[PDB]
């Protein structure tokens, strides 16, 4: 008998007991995320123990199963995602000290306490400390001192540890039969076997770098605007030809520039769109806003949801003795069990975020009929993107006016919409700089192109010329900047947020021309867009059985990512930036330093 | 029967069969519990090399969705043969004048 039948039987079984185990594991997880008790920790631990044990057994026994003589093009994905040799190739002791070194480094990140000088008692964990100082104070000396302390007291402790971990990851990648660990993560985007629709592990490098080069003028104008605002605020600490200080971007890593919005707003007289007092006036709660969003999803033709949603998912802060997390997340407990966690508060940010996780609920529901190892998007970047597309589309003032949040007498003005565009630029566009910097930096670091003794120095050149950030205090090889980041403290690919940012605008434009929207792209709503709703359902009904390139060709017809929507959606913003910067210097120099 | 048959800890009582070598004729009750032989190697009556138990439990819980909750199904089939056909159906009546 052929091996295809054996593979089908094994994968059907694997689906069966894997979905069972995942069901009770997620049941325990939804238990814990609403109660803090020790036996819940215990049973999550041991349920995950059986999870890992049986998964490892099945993967090890299926490692012997080949790929050459197995057809149907979809079982191949099952085998590829089930083999997962990973770090199990090396010896058990190697896995042991890898586990302990990851534990030590993650603990070092979490237990990084900053203590004020001359008083080793008022130490700050950055959770109750700088997180509000950075957003409510504008002290140069305090920010510089905290920045230096965070990059000195932490990175110096694990810089050799970071080198050892990087060497270990590259070694296991080499033992995995990949060129480097960067290619190891690029393998997630490996697509082949279907003519015309293939995708290589080097094509992403080329097209992302080309698109970054194309977008570069937008960052140049944004950086000029931020620099001009900085001289308007601090004319005695920023050169008009040099680079911006690291601790004045808005955050420590240069990820978010939103903290300077209240400082970089050109028209502060006109308040932004904020109707929280409106919903407070009608005494709306989580139930009311969720019914509002429910019929909003109904309006685009998407179906209602069952009972377990509202007699299983609790949508408030329990307070009292029951302790629960207030980070809103949508949990996929598996096999028709879908729940939502969120602490209810009166805020427009909470409004958009709630739209966010309920769109995620529909997202995960879309592929509910797939086999167990197929319950994800074709790629990963679709996830928080499809979650946020509807929220961003409903962010238009027309949707708020129609549903009663905004009074009909509120006439739309160009000033408020331009303020929204600038807030977007400080929020969304500001993520790209640090994104491509860190991402390309790790690709050149893990490729072996950077000497170990000249690592830290090699960090600076492009930092002074690509992102235009100059260090307020010079740093030698003792410092370790990447060790200060949380998202690498748990070793996740940072490409995810760049994919979200670049995909999203394309998605809302696609929805708009699907809805035959006329006029500015920044005045487009997805209300009464049932045809686009069902088309989006057709897009999300696939799962992990086909390449994401086919999904992109389905939504708009492109096998390669397009950056045209990004430019068309900010043509007004681009023109306004050009008009504002026409009387200011364009560009910057890579030689000036604030410390001389 | 989501109200009744769904128990919190899990109704692990009833069974499904999911792997069979061939189909079945209409209307016969098969209670075979032999291990399915997916691979060419013999099963030896135990789970192992491409060998698994064909029967697995329902594992119902109240949290399951509408499409997964238990449903009781009853099939009534009528057979007419060379017999006086005892079971007929109710006949009405009216008051006499
Ligand atoms: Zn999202």
């Amino acid at each position: 008998s052929t091996i295809e039948e054996q593979a089908k039987t094994f994968l059907d079984k694997f689906n069966h007991e894997a979905e069972d185990l995942f069901y009770q594991s997620s049941l325990a997880s939804w238990n814990y995320n609403t109660n803090i008790t020790e036996e819940n920790v215990q049973n999550m631990n041991n349920a995950g123990d059986k999870w890992s044990a049986f998964l490892k057994e099945q993967s090890t026994l299926a490692q012997m199963y080949p790929l050459q003589e197995i057809q149907n093009l979809t079982v191949k994905l099952q085998l590829q995602a089930l083999q997962q040799n990973g770090s199990s190739v090396l010896s058990e002791d190697k896995s042991k000290r890898l586990n302990t070194i990851l534990n030590t480094m993650s603990t070092i990140y979490s237990t990084g306490k900053v203590c004020n000088p001359d008083n080793p008692q008022e130490c700050l964990l950055l959770e109750p400390g700088l997180n509000e100082i950075m957003a409510n104070s504008l002290d140069y000396n305090e920010r510089l001192w905290a920045w230096e302390s965070w990059r000195s007291e932490v990175g110096k402790q694990l810089r050799p540890l970071y080198e050892e971990y990087v060497v270990l990851k590259n070694e296991m990648a080499r033992a995995n039969h990949y060129e480097d660990y960067g290619d190891y993560w690029r393998g997630d985007y490996e697509v082949n076997g279907v003519d015309g629709y293939d995708y290589s592990r080097g094509q992403l490098i080329e097209d992302v770098e080309h698109t970054f080069e194309e977008i570069k003028p937008l960052y140049e104008h944004l950086h000029a605007y931020v620099r001009a605002k900085l001289m308007n605020a601090y004319p005695s600490y920023i050169s008009p030809i040099g680079c911006l200080p690291a601790h004045l971007l808005g955050d420590m890593w240069g990820r978010f520039w939103t903290n300077l919005y209240s400082l970089t707003v050109p028209f502060g007289q006109k308040p932004n769109i904020d109707v929280t007092d409106a919903m407070v006036d009608q005494a709306w709660d989580a139930q009311r806003i969720f019914k509002e969003a429910e019929k909003f999803f109904v309006s685009v033709g998407l179906p209602n949801m069952t009972q377990g949603f509202w007699e299983n998912s609790m949508l408030t802060d329990p307070g009292n003795v029951q302790k629960a997390v207030c980070h809103p997340t949508a949990w996929d407990l598996g096999k028709g069990d879908f729940r939502i966690l969120m602490c209810t508060k009166v805020t427009m940010d909470d409004f958009l975020t709630a739209h966010h996780e309920m769109g995620h609920i529909q997202y995960d529901m879309a592929y509910a009929a797939q086999p167990f190892l197929l319950r994800n998007g074709a790629n990963e970047g679709f996830h928080e993107a499809v979650g946020e597309i509807m929220s961003l589309s409903a962010a238009t003032p027309k949707h708020l006016k129609s549903i009663g949040l905004l009074s009909p007498d509120f006439q739309e003005d160009n000033e408020t919409e331009i303020n929204f565009l600038l807030k977007q630029a400080l929020t969304i566009v500001g993520t790209l700089p640090f994104t491509y910097m860190l991402e390309k930096w790790r690709w050149m670091v893990f490729k072996g192109e950077i000497p170990k003794d000249q690592w830290m120095k090699k960090w600076w050149e492009m930092k002074r010329e690509i992102v235009g950030v100059v260090e307020p205090v010079p740093h030698d090889e003792t410092y370790c900047d990447p060790a200060s980041l949380f998202h690498v403290s748990n070793d996740y690919s940072f490409i995810r947020y760049y994919t979200r940012t670049l995909y999203q605008f394309q998605f809302q434009e696609a929805l708009c021309q699907a809805a035959k929207h006329e006029g500015p792209l920044h005045k487009c709503d997805i209300s009464n867009s049932t045809e686009a709703g069902q088309k989006l359902f057709n897009m999300l009904r696939l799962g992990k059985s086909e390449p994401w390139t086919l999904a992109l060709e389905n939504v708009v017809g492109a096998k390669n990512m397009n950056v045209r929507p990004l430019l068309n959606y900010f043509e007004p913003l681009f023109t306004w930036l050009k008009d504002q910067n026409k009387n200011s210097f364009v560009g910057w120099s890579t030689d000036w330093s604030p410390y001389a | 029967s989501n109200k009744l048959d769904s128990k919190v800890s899990g109704n692990y009582n009833y069974l499904y069969r999911l792997f069979r070598k061939s189909n079945l004729k209409p209307f016969e009750r098969d209670i075979s519990t032999e291990i399915y032989q997916a691979g060419n190697k013999p099963c030896n009556g135990v789970a192992g090399f491409n060998c698994y138990f064909p029967l697995r439990s329902y594992s119902f819980r109240p949290t399951y969705g509408v499409g997964h909750q238990p449903y009781r199904v009853v099939v009534l089939s009528f057979e007419l043969l060379h017999a006086p056909a005892t079971v007929c159906g109710p006949k009405k009546s009216t008051n006499l004048v």
